[PDB]
């Protein structure tokens, strides 16, 4: 199996095969530890942000990939944002401080 | 496990006393379980299910 | 001779471990609840755990466990507290219904008479009917009909 | 010794304690204790070893 | 400069209690209706759980009613139905609310066994609940009459008390009561009273709880939170898109359970409003309030209570706390796993032709993976008009695109990963080589690191998209850049099986062969002699070789001589680069020697030579192994001729002991032991028959009568070379196999006399079955055990990362060889290798400094220490490092994929844990659970008690439960008397003196005791030596380093003893403490500095302590953590690995360390 | 291709900073503001940058100096333009 950019899940935006075109491989915690033991942060950030969970980041990246510019403008992963909303829906006030 | 009566032990680990223990269990094909079991004080007990 | 919950506690501590079934029956006849256990396994588990590896602090994980044992009656489940709270109210007697209804009649008719003794309560109705025949209102929005 | 640890006295009392054990939180009834206990291991409907 | 308002790159995070108004701030409207959609035109009903007016348009930039559909009109609020036309994504953002008719308890705060309302009010739970359900009254601010403030009453009691006092006495019931309670409470006054009361009465029981509560109170005050907010006024509603109503096939819908729950809450609340306006009797409105409480509680956390079930479905509806918690243990989405784009996977194959730095990548796979790159390049050169055309081209697979792919593949690395990822080598970067096929070709030498067989294991590929990812992949994750195990310096690139049998068959000699004894000018004509069939590959021959040495300063010296060697070794020498001695290839070349070859090559010539050398070694290995014609026949396994006889005699023994049991000369158990022993001996006899016979039995002649050497028999060559097979397995092939044990664990006294070469009869096999199944099951279990251990370990370390460079401490641990029992169970050189010296050590004579001060001890240095007789070296360690909140590179050590000293910012905790846990599959009191118990600090079952203080001791009192031991220190007082249970046999001499930490009894010792009584270094030595005993017993190499960092994490906490800054008994960070006292030794009070006591914490307990709550909310229990942090108003500054992973930004380590550093400095500064 | 970064690591010792600096340089080339300091073998900007690190003609110091110079290269251009902005008075 192989995938570049496929479909995406509605609830949380994450790669999901709907066409029998398969969803991406799952990058787990142990794998994250593997990237953590190596000195590679960017591989990991792009792994769990732009390549996957960032709804803006994925497209904003794709345009750069085709433009011939390799970068990332990561933003915030949609999962953690969903968790912000889920926590904040309770009587719990969660804020992002400073600047 | 076949329906009927069944006699077990649970020796060792129970209450770490080495005193063992003994329990009988009546298991119906369909219905409630009838359990009988001792304790360290040698007082017989019964529990449904 | 008695006090219950010690007993499962003191035994759970000396053994160092208790099966998930061991606490259920050894629990007092007071707290039988299913979701009761959920947090109390977490209580005994930070102090000497058996969930069948913890904090050696203990202490307040006992005093608060004794507070939950005293908290063991009211099963909550508002169907219950309701069914019980209404179950106090005494059944009505065939004549008692008439008593109460008569009391109602006395009350309402009182407020109605009090309304009729107010001049403005009259004048308002007059002006309102003056608005009805003036096509500024309708008959249904003033009266539901008189006696008739 | 088991009898010494027995809180009950007569048949009805034991039936009350059993009914209270099976379905706690709610008031016992004579017909309810009898019905339950007879319907547990003694009923041709609710019980079979085959 | 004005700081900022609108979105920037934020720092940290804050969590706290929400105000009703604060809640209303998020809310852009109140949802007044349970309705969702119109049921025909599926558009949302206005102000309902799904609403366009409150939340957002159903379609991008399009008003609901359809008035303004144009992308022009934007900030416009429509006149028909107010909807600002904006992207539908803001329906995933905007919150909502509900105004509750009656106050409602927040179930998380009400019951989460710190019942927060309860311990804030010092009011027991059952009283609070009894109030909430209107089951009794509770006083509030009772003034001065008859009654306590927190006191609770009943119906009659309240009526009576009210009749006595109309005013200046107050009581309520229900949620309103609890709210009035909390609101009326003045924290300041309570504090003022608590301090005094603390000061007056002296009792442990009193002032302990007193001081704890005052601490809690002042914390709650500084939090900014106010008690009232625990009682809900406004209830926020979650955005509709996060609880979708979205349709499906067949016209059917599907929706989150949150809609059901919220619907219940709304309906019951509205009904309560109505019942308030209709003036219902109390019996009713109370019931409605209880129902509302239930509804809200079920909406927030449905875990508690009775677990309301969703419509038509038995399964309990999933609530918001169940949305945060998730399931499958503790997993927060960034933890359990995440689906990732630009990736793939498939079955893998060999591809021996590959260089170590590359891997075969299937054509189609590479096409699909690099698709955007392919588009971009295609329209970059101008082969395609537009992106669409590029798509159409590669979809047509026009012949051109392939070449384009060859461009984008060249310098662009890819990541390869396997399923059981343990150590960091589990993922390795390679360079793609286009392949025709659907399978991924993986370099053989890497098969060791992945633990990947060829039996159908699958591997996954990832693409390093951004520039930084490509460079991270090439300079870090690259195959060739990691040639060494992070656990220990030994090469992980060591040739595996076919290759080692190749070099073994190559480098070797028989007694007589072609060209025996002749002489040749060099390896060239040696190989030239072999390839022409004139000379045998293995023959004793003198040849002229030129070996170099770099022994001159930075310079290669050349020398040449006549070496007595074999044709094969001479041929092999052509591969060996430069300064390596010929001696390395002149051996028999086994799996170990072939490894030490590569290792020495690396520590001498450098990286590149080691790489290319390794490659050539693999190629020649496979080549000559292929040429060797090595096979395995049924006659290759030779059964001892004397086997049957050993069987017979040992079978006589059993009849002897049997006849003895029949005559009663021996008991039953004694008979059993005897027979089992004689059979157990028979096994070893047959084993050491077949072993000699399979070993030296080849008898051949050179020019004489006879002579004998090591056999050229195939299976022997395999087992001996280290290719595969072992004496234990060969034993099971030829000689009889073992004695088996019944499932009971009782070993049968009738062993399996038949072997695999012979036929196994029914019984023997049936008896083997148990051991087989138990083997499979146990291995399958120890997999999970190893994984779990790795998890606890990475949880206890994690954020520990090299931070400073050199702390500059003389402190360290004393390194000597282990010297266990007989000679040297582990050398000194190994222990001190790659480690820095604490202080300059000396020759036997002094004023001579060989190793100055702190210098990394590498191969040459350790060899210099070996030259001299030096028996010990003091070495700096991670456990003794003075650096706060991390480790300095100077103290850590060297070891890495590179032989150089550890880099600044490399995360060593992760690799420590990984390196400890990876071999843990190979582990079997003893075993892996022993390792677990060790790292957990757990006190042993029947421990030994050390002497509390030095000086003469005596046995006091008499027998009740214990017989008291009274200590008598020479100079000091003797308050210390320890009551030692007397039914346990003692050790200590009642008439003799015993030093502190002596043996007052035998048995295992609790590491807490070792720490407290003996020392930090004592206990840090105990752990490492014990766990290393466990590993080394199984033949596992793990450097002391990793275990030492785990230890450092274990002892992280401490408990204060004296005072003058912080509280008495507080468990706190040694880092925090030491920082505060070292800061307090000067300035401040001249010295007020407080004493402490170092404390040993088990790994699972030490993992519990984390500053970041986002981190703790992951692996710990989510609800409790979130609540406990919320009431304290805890501010998470990030700074750690896990939290930054969750929030999805660069890790505060590795490459991102520079970023996080610079940022951390910019923060808390000008 | 560049098989072993050992020499590049040798130059700038941190080895993470190698990745960072080489990334910066590879960016200077990839979206072109600039051109290679060493012959391009068809090696992508990644490897070209790494080579540039190996030859010691590229590193944090050098790059920072060049960029700081360029700030004034552009500052000298706008010198009349921004001084024409006296309308702020
Ligand atoms: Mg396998
Ligand atoms: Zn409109
Ligand atoms: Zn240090």
């Amino acid at each position: 199996h192989a995938r570049s950019t496929g479909s995406y899940s509605l609830v949380t935006q994450q790669p999901l095969g709907g066409k029998a075109q398969f969803g991406g491989q799952r990058f787990g915690e142990m794998e994250v530890w593997a990237l953590e033991a190596y000195g590679a942060a960017y591989t990991l950030q792009e792994m769990l942000t732009v390549k996957s969970d960032d709804v803006n980041g994925r497209t904003k990246m794709y345009k750069n990939i085709v433009d011939g510019n390799h970068q990332m403008e990561p933003g915030m992963p949609e999962s953690f944002n969903v968790l912000l909303k889920e926590i904040r829906s309770l009587g719990i006030n969660i804020e992002l401080e400073d600047e | 496990r076949s329906p009927g009566v069944f006699f077990d032990s649970d020796k060792g680990k129970t209450h770490s006393s080495g005193k063992v223990l003994y329990n009988a269990r009546i298991i119906p094909y369909r219905g409630s379980w009838l359990d009988f079991e001792f304790d360290p004080k040698d007082n017989l007990f019964v529990r449904i299910d | 001779p008695q006090s219950q919950l010690k007993l499962l506690v003191t035994r759970g501590k000396e053994q160092g471990y208790l099966t998930y079934a061991e606490v259920n029956d050894h629990l007092p006849e007071d707290i039988v609840d299913s979701d009761q256990i959920e947090d109390i396994i977490q209580m005994i588990n930070d102090m000497g755990i058996q969930v069948m590896n913890t904090a050696d602090e203990d202490a307040a994980e006992a005093a608060a466990q004794v507070l939950s044992s005293v908290e063991s009656g009211r099963t909550t489940d508002p169907v219950r507290m309701y069914m019980r709270e209404m179950g106090t109210v005494e059944l009505l007697t065939r004549e008692g219904e008439i008593d109460i209804a008569k009391r109602i009649e006395d009350g309402i008719n009182q407020v109605q008479c009090s309304v009729a003794e107010y001049p403005e309560a009259i004048t308002y109705l007059l002006e309102q009917y003056d608005r009805v025949e003036a096509e500024e209102a309708r008959l249904s929005d003033l009266i539901t009909g008189f006696v008739d | 010794e088991t009898l010494r640890v027995d809180p009950t006295n007569d048949r009805l009392s034991a039936l009350v304690e059993i009914y209270r054990m099976m379905r706690p939180g709610e008031p016992p009834t004579r017909e309810a204790a009898e019905s339950l206990f007879e319907n547990l291991f003694f009923s041709e409907d609710r019980y079979d070893l085959s | 400069l004005k700081a900022q308002t609108k979105t920037e790159e934020f720092d940290a995070i804050k969590i706290a209690l929400a105000s009703p108004d604060m809640i209303r701030s998020w809310s852009f409207g109140e949802v007044k209706k349970p309705e969702t959609i119109n049921y025909r035109t599926f558009k949302p009903e206005r102000d309902g759980l799904f609403c366009a007016r409150i939340f957002g348009p159903v379609k991008d930039y399009e008003c609901l009613c359809g008035k303004y559909k144009r992308l022009k009109h934007r900030g416009v609020i429509c006149e028909k139905c107010g909807v600002e036309v904006t992207q539908t994504k803001v329906r995933r953002e905007r919150m909502g609310h509900i105004e509750l008719a009656s106050p409602t308890a927040h179930i998380w705060f009400l019951k989460s066994l710190p019942s927060r309302i309860g311990l804030l009010l010092d009011m027991p739970l059952r009283d609070i609940e009894r109030v909430l359900y209107f089951e009794s009254y509770v006083v509030i601010e009772g003034g001065m009459t008859n009654l306590e403030r927190q006191q609770i009453l009943t119906e009659e009691q309240y009526l009576d008390a009210l009749e006595e006092f109309g005013d200046e006495f107050d009581a309520k019931m229900g949620a309103e009561a609890i709210q009035a309670l909390l609101k009326s409470m003045d924290l300041e006054q309570e504090c003022e009273q608590l301090r005094e009361e603390l000061n007056e009465t002296n009792s442990e029981t009193k002032r302990k709880k007193l001081t704890k509560r005052i601490k809690l109170l002042e914390a709650f005050v500084q939090s900014g939170n106010k008690p009232e907010w625990m009682i809900l006024t406004v209830l926020p509603v979650l955005p509709p898109d996060l609880r979708p109503l979205v349709p499906l096939d067949g016209g059917r819908f599907a929706t989150s359970d949150l809609n059901d729950l919220y619907r219940r809450v709304i309906n019951r609340n509205n009904r309560l409003k109505r019942l308030l306006d209709l003036a219902a009797p109390d019996i009713i409105v109370r019931n409605e309030k209880r129902m509302l409480q239930e509804a809200v509680d079920a909406l927030l956390d449905n875990g508690r209570r009775g677990r309301a079930i969703t419509g038509s479905n038995k399964r309990p509806l999933k609530s918001l706390a169940d949305m945060i918690k998730g399931k499958q243990g503790r997993f927060r989405q960034n933890l359990l796993g995440k689906r990732v784009d630009y990736s793939g996977r498939s079955v893998i194959t060999v591809g021996p032709y590959l260089r170590l730095h590359q891997c075969g990548l299937p054509k189609k796979m590479a096409l699909e993976l690099f698709k955007p790159f392919i588009y971009g390049k295609l329209e970059l050169r101008g082969l395609a008009t537009t992106i669409k055309a590029a798509k159409k081209m590669v979809e047509r697979e026009e012949a051109v695109v392939w070449d384009i792919l060859d461009e984008v593949i060249r310098e662009h690395p890819v990541l390869l990963n396997r399923a059981p990822t343990l150590h960091r080598l589990g993922i390795q970067a390679f360079e793609p080589v286009l392949i025709e096929g659907k399978a991924i070709q993986l370099h053989p030498l890497v098969c060791a690191a992945y633990n990947a067989d060829f039996d159908g294991d699958q591997m996954a590929v990832h693409v390093p998209l951004t520039l930084e990812a490509q460079l991270e992949a090439r300079a870090l994750m690259m195959s060739t850049n990691n040639i060494l195990s992070p656990a220990n310096g030994e090469p992980i690139i060591v040739p595996s099986q076919d290759v080692v049998l190749g070099l073994y068959y190559m480098t070797r000699d028989c007694v007589n062969a072609k060209g025996e004894g002749m002489v040749l000018t060099g390896p060239k004509e040696a190989e030239r002699l072999y390839r022409s069939g004139l000379a045998s590959l293995h023959a004793r021959v003198k040849v002229r070789i030129t070996e170099y040495e770099k022994d001159a300063n930075g310079e290669l010296v050349a020398k040449t001589s006549l070496k007595d060697t074999t044709v094969g070794r001479a041929i092999l020498w052509m591969i060996v680069p430069k300064g390596l001695p010929y001696s390395i290839v002149n051996q028999a070349l086994g799996k170990k020697a072939i490894s030490k070859m590569l290792n020495t090559c690396y520590r001498i010539l450098g990286l590149k030579p080691t790489v290319i050398f390794a490659d050539q070694i693999m190629y020649t290995g496979f080549a000559y192994a292929a040429r060797s014609g090595a096979s395995v026949g049924i006659d290759d396994m030779v059964i001892p001729e004397k086997k049957h006889e050993i069987i017979s005699e040992a079978e006589a023994e059993v009849a002897e002991i049997q006849e003895q049991f029949q005559s009663g000369l021996v008991t039953a158990g004694e008979r059993y032991n005897k027979v089992i022993d004689i059979w157990a001996a028979a096994n070893d006899r047959v084993s050491k028959a077949m072993m000699d016979n399979l070993q030296t039995e080849t008898v051949i002649n050179r020019d004489g009568q006879e002579e004998k050497q090591v056999s050229f028999n195939s299976i022997y060559m395999m087992a001996d070379s280290g290719a595969r097979g072992s004496a234990a397995q060969i034993r099971q092939l030829a000689g009889m196999r073992g004695l088996m044990a019944k499932p009971d664990g009782s070993i049968i006294e009738t062993p399996i006399t038949a072997n695999f070469r012979e036929g196994l009869n029914v019984l023997q096999y049936f008896i083997s079955t148990h051991g087989a199944r138990k083997g499979l099951a146990d291995t399958a279990l120890k997999t999970a055990n190893s994984g779990y251990l790795t998890r606890r370990l990475v949880d206890v370390a994690q954020d520990l990362v090299v931070t400073e460079d050199d702390c500059g401490t003389h402190e360290g641990i004393m390194m000597t060889p282990v010297i266990e029992g007989g000679d040297v169970k582990e050398p000194l050189r190994d222990r001190v290798l790659g480690r820095v010296t604490a202080e300059d050590v000396l020759k036997p004579g002094t004023a001579d400094i060989l190793v100055p001060r702190n210098t990394l001890l590498h191969e040459q240095w350790c060899d210099l220490l070996e030259e001299n007789s030096v028996d010990a070296v003091k070495v700096r360690s991670v456990v003794s490092c003075d650096t706060d909140f991390g480790v300095c590179a100077h103290c850590y050590g060297r070891d890495l994929a590179r032989g150089h000293i550890i880099n600044k910012g490399e995360a060593i905790g992760v690799i420590a844990a990984q390196s400890i846990g990876e071999p843990g599959t190979q582990l079997t009191t003893g075993g892996l659970p022993r390792v677990a118990d060790l790292f957990e600090a757990r006190r042993p079952k029947e421990p030994a008690i050390l002497a509390e203080i030095s000086g003469i001791v005596s046995f006091g009192k008499e027998t009740k439960g214990k017989r008291r031991l009274v200590i008598t220190p020479v100079d000091g007082s003797d308050p210390y008397e320890e009551m030692i249970p007397k039914w346990r046999q003692l050790n200590v001499f009642e008439g003799e003196r015993v030093e502190r930490g002596d043996v007052i009894s035998d048995g295992p010792e609790a590491p807490h005791d070792i720490l407290r009584l003996r020392g930090v270094h004592a206990v840090t030595r105990y752990i490492v030596n014990e766990v290393q005993d466990v590993y080394r017993l199984q033949g596992v190499k793990i450097n002391d380093k990793h275990i030492e960092v785990i230890v450092r994490q274990m002892l992280r906490k401490a408990t204060i003893v004296n005072a003058g800054s912080s509280d008495f008994l507080e468990g706190e960070q040694v880092e925090y403490s030491r920082v505060k006292i070292a800061n307090r030794e000067l300035e401040a009070n001249g010295k007020v500095g407080a004493t402490y006591s170092r404390d040993l914490l088990g790994i699972t307990k030490a993992s519990l302590a984390t500053e970041s709550f986002i981190s703790a909310a992951s692996f710990q229990e989510t609800t409790r953590v979130l609540t406990e942090a919320a009431v304290a108003g805890k501010r998470d500054e990030l700074r750690g690995l896990k939290e930054n992973v969750i929030v999805g930004r660069l890790i505060p380590a590795g490459t991102g360390y520079a970023y996080h550093q610079d940022r951390m400095r910019r923060r808390a500064a000008g | 291709a560049r098989v072993t970064v050992q020499d590049a690591v040798e130059k700038i010792g941190n080895r993470f900073d190698l990745v960072l600096v080489a990334a910066r340089r590879a960016r200077q080339m990839q979206v072109g503001g600039k051109d290679p300091l060493v012959p391009e073998e068809n090696d992508k900007t990644t490897v070209i940058a790494l080579r540039e690190i190996e030859e010691g003609l590229i590193n944090n110091q050098i790059l920072d100096v060049r960029e700081r110079q360029e700030q004034q290269e552009q500052e000298a251009a706008e010198l009349q333009a921004v001084t024409a902005i006296a309308e702020g008075r």
